């Protein structure tokens, strides 16, 4: 550990504290990710080491090294400059140019697509756990509530995961994940970068449950064969209309809402999947341009 | 979705290649027989029904055991600590809510100190190099199910406690990749429950035919005849229950017809 020289923190959470750091033999500058060792190694430390080893991507970011010790345990990551909330917050007047948002997009789909071809659920994607750089890259980040499913993955009980960007079938309480759910909050991730906006901002899971519904109706057993069925489901529920999505996000073309009805389709069987939304006529003419970040 | 279940098949496939452990490592441990292995992962069906988890959790725990045994010398009052941490830690990997170090401790009766089980768990850790993301003959049952016509539980139930059956007796089943013995799992039981065989479509997936299942399904048959005769007993009493259909009370077929 001590090559290494800490330049600042640059991330925050529960998993623990990132810190900006250069190798001070080679140069190379990377995140450091720490974590104080009482039940020993952390399970969402095990899980995402494990599982970033395999994940070889440039849209996944890269775990460089692992070094344990006694007392404390760091994870190397390469580094990378900033969020994709961070940078939300900041285009918050100009906004984030279409070619751009399509440009992420298409590579959050590939970092996707490698995730779920090697039977890795995220399971909790947010702007916040997607980094950028200054060079047009985006790679999912934070891997700690991240799931192999070789075997279905069960969902728990008591949902960790984010509410905002949390799935329908989820709040409804089904009883296994599937690559759905990761596309899901990506739709909601796509139409937040286009509406300046969070699609979903609920306070329950009620709440969570509702907006969504008050923007692309009230699914029934036609949209949804076996939506009633559902242990969260009530008869209760009120009956919303499903909105113009041309209302939902106005400023994108046909295509786009086209693909971001597909990621927000309610059965998650019939939910697009990562592999062919990259088909999708939508990224025809796709490029990679650069951001405009901040220090 | 279906896109993905081909990729990660071959994935998988090429996965447990990798993290394999040795065939031939019990005759280089000194002081550990397959025996004292068989009482372990016995034992390690017994703590896996004790905390109701997943039997993936269990599979996990014994390539991990596995693997260990591979490369490190261990001396037989060591064996249970090895078989403990590994526990632990195919727990955290694949359980919602993991059980507490401190009832891992409980179950050894005591025989190691907390601080004992935490320093077998880094150690672990650190001759795997933390690949724990192994492929189990229960991953590969499950892509092998989706093939039914239609789903058949007393099928899936059979070839999971035929499978489980497998992890027991290193001698023979360190001989075959996890693949090769959820095949020979899955006909088996398949078999045994509608007489029917390996499928046409199972044939393409896998590239196995039934022929080249033969050799470990030979072994199989035996294990699933001589079952109720096995110094471990534990599998068999917990694939007695409703739920797994008591699969273990159906009489295997005396010959296989190959
Ligand atoms: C948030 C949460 N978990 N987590 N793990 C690794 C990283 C990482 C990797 C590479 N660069 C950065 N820097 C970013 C904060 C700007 N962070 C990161 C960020």
């Amino acid at each position: 550990m001590e090559n290494f020289q800490k330049v600042e923190k640059i991330g925050e959470g529960t998993y623990g504290v990132v810190y900006k750091a250069r190798n001070k033999l080679t140069g190379e500058v990377v995140a450091l990710k720490k974590i104080r060792l009482t039940e020993g190694v952390p399970s969402t430390a095990i899980r995402e080491i494990s599982l970033l080893k395999e994940l070889n991507h440039p849209n996944i970011v890269k775990l460089l090294d692992v070094i344990h010790t006694e007392n404390k345990l760091y994870l190397v990551f390469e580094f990378l400059h900033q969020d994709l909330k961070k940078f939300m917050d900041a285009s918050a007047l100009t906004g984030i140019p279409l070619p751009l948002i399509k440009s992420y997009l298409f590579q959050l789909l590939q970092g996707l697509a490698f995730c779920h071809s090697h039977r890795v659920l995220h399971r909790d994607l947010k702007p916040q756990n997607l980094l950028i750089n200054t060079e047009g890259a985006i790679k999912l980040a934070d891997f700690g509530l991240a799931r192999a499913f070789g075997v279905p993955v069960r969902t728990y009980t008591h949902e960790v995961v984010t509410l905002w960007y949390r799935a329908p079938e989820i709040l409804l309480g089904c009883k296994y994940y599937s690559t759905a759910v990761d596309i899901w909050s990506l739709g909601c991730i796509f139409a937040e970068m286009v509406t300046r906006r969070a699609l979903f901002p609920g306070d329950s899971e009620i709440d969570q449950l509702f907006r969504i519904f008050r923007t692309l109706g009230t699914p029934d057993e036609v949209v949804w064969p076996g939506v009633t069925s559902m242990p969260d489901y009530k008869p209760s529920f009120p009956k919303w209309a499903r909105q113009d999505f041309s209302k939902v996000v106005p400023p994108l073309d046909e295509d786009g809402r086209s693909l971001l009805s597909q990621m927000l389709h309610y059965d998650p069987n019939k939910r697009i999947s990562a592999k062919a939304a990259l088909a999708h006529p939508f990224f025809q003419d796709v490029t990679k341009p650069v951001p405009h970040l901040r220090l | 979705v279906p896109d993905y279940h081909e990729d990660i098949h071959t994935y998988l496939r090429e996965m447990e290649v990798k993290c394999k452990p040795k065939v031939g490592y019990m005759k280089k441990q000194p002081d550990i027989t397959n025996s004292m292995r068989a009482i372990l992962v016995d034992w390690l069906v017994e703590v896996g029904e004790e905390y109701k988890l997943q039997n993936e959790t269990l599979h996990l725990a014994v390539n991990y055991i596995d693997r260990f045994l591979s490369s490190m010398s261990v001396l037989r009052g060591k064996l249970q600590l090895v078989g403990t941490a590994a526990m632990l830690l195919a727990s955290k990997f694949e359980e919602i809510y993991p059980p507490e170090v401190a009832e891992f401790v409980y179950i050894t009766d005591d025989t190691y100190t907390k601080k004992q089980v935490l320093r077998m768990e880094h150690l672990v850790l650190k001759v795997l190099t933390f690949d724990l993301a192994a492929p189990t003959v229960n991953q590969f049952l499950t892509q092998y199910f989706l093939h039914q016509q239609p789903a058949n539980c007393k099928v899936e139930s059979l070839a999971m406690f035929l499978g489980e059956l497998s992890l027991i007796d290193a001698d023979p089943y360190l001989k075959y990749l996890p693949s090769v013995i959820a095949g020979a799992a899955f006909h088996l039981a398949l078999y045994t429950v509608t007489g029917q065989s390996w499928p046409e479509s199972l044939i393409r997936k896998t590239g196995y035919t039934l022929e080249s299942l033969k050799p470990c399904l030979m072994d199989l048959h035996q294990t699933y005849l001589k079952a109720p005769q096995h110094a471990q007993q534990s599998i068999r009493e917990k694939y007695k229950n409703s739920k797994y259909h008591g699969v273990s009370l159906l009489n295997p077929p005396e010959t296989l017809n190959l």
